[PDB]
């Protein structure tokens, strides 16, 4: 006879995640300012690194957390990305005040807790990049020509962040951003 | 398989 593993198990996720830092330094490389935080597959190590890191809007400017699945590059070379592309939501500079981290809270939440059902294989990450111009969050997608899957995430993400339906935000392609259009919106 | 509720995720932060 054995213990009930619900009274000490930590909670499993579905995936392993990685937690990734840009730091905002003209004298380095793209390349060379991207750098892993670290990687949990719990909720209970989740919230241990959600606690400890600062809030979107007190990083400097040019600075991003990118959230992806283990094994996944937060860059759009990787072979999980190359094919496909984001959700992009572009936010004024009054919304940093009262958006932006509640907006980045929610987005790690659907991620880690699989909120998008069959199409949760289709998602490979998040990035909320922190701007002077405007701050930007967004899901990335691991191929654009999967209407079905691309279409029901955006739409499912939307109505998660409480975004009112006459509110449009776009899904742009990586190979087109390599002014960018929109292949679908909601 | 695994899917969390928002609400039960956010029951563990503290
Ligand atoms: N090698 C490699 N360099 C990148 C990458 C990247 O994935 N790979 N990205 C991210 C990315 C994500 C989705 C679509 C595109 Cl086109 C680019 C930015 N860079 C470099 O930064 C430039 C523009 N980057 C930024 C924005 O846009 C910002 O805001 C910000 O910072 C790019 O032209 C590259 O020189």
């Amino acid at each position: 006879e054995v213990a009930n593993p619900e009274h000490y198990i930590k909670h499993p996720l579905q995936n392993r995640w990685a937690l990734w830092f840009f730091k905002n330094d003209k004298s380095k490389t793209w390349q060379a300012n991207l750098r892993l935080i670290s990687k949990f597959d719990t909720v209970e190590d989740f919230w241990a690194l959600y606690n400890h890191i600062q809030l979107s809007s007190n990083l400097m400017p040019g600075c991003d957390y990118s959230l992806f699945k283990d094994g996944i590059e937060p860059m759009w070379e990787d072979e999980k990305n190359k094919r496909g592309g984001r959700w992009l939501i572009t936010l004024n500079k009054q919304q940093r005040r009262s958006d932006l981290d509640r907006f980045w809270l929610e987005t790690l939440l659907c991620l880690i807790g699989e909120s998008f059902d069959d199409y949760s294989d289709d998602v490979c990450g998040a990035v909320v990049n922190v701007r002077a111009k405007g701050d930007k969050i967004a899901i990335w997608t691991t191929e654009c020509e999967n209407r079905e899957a691309v279409t029901h995430i955006g739409r499912v993400y939307k109505e998660r962040l409480g975004l009112p339906p006459k509110i449009v935000i776009g899904y742009q392609s990586h190979a087109d951003t390599a002014t960018t259009k929109n292949r679908f919106v909601v | 398989k695994k899917r969390y509720d928002r609400e039960f995720l956010l029951g563990f932060q503290f």
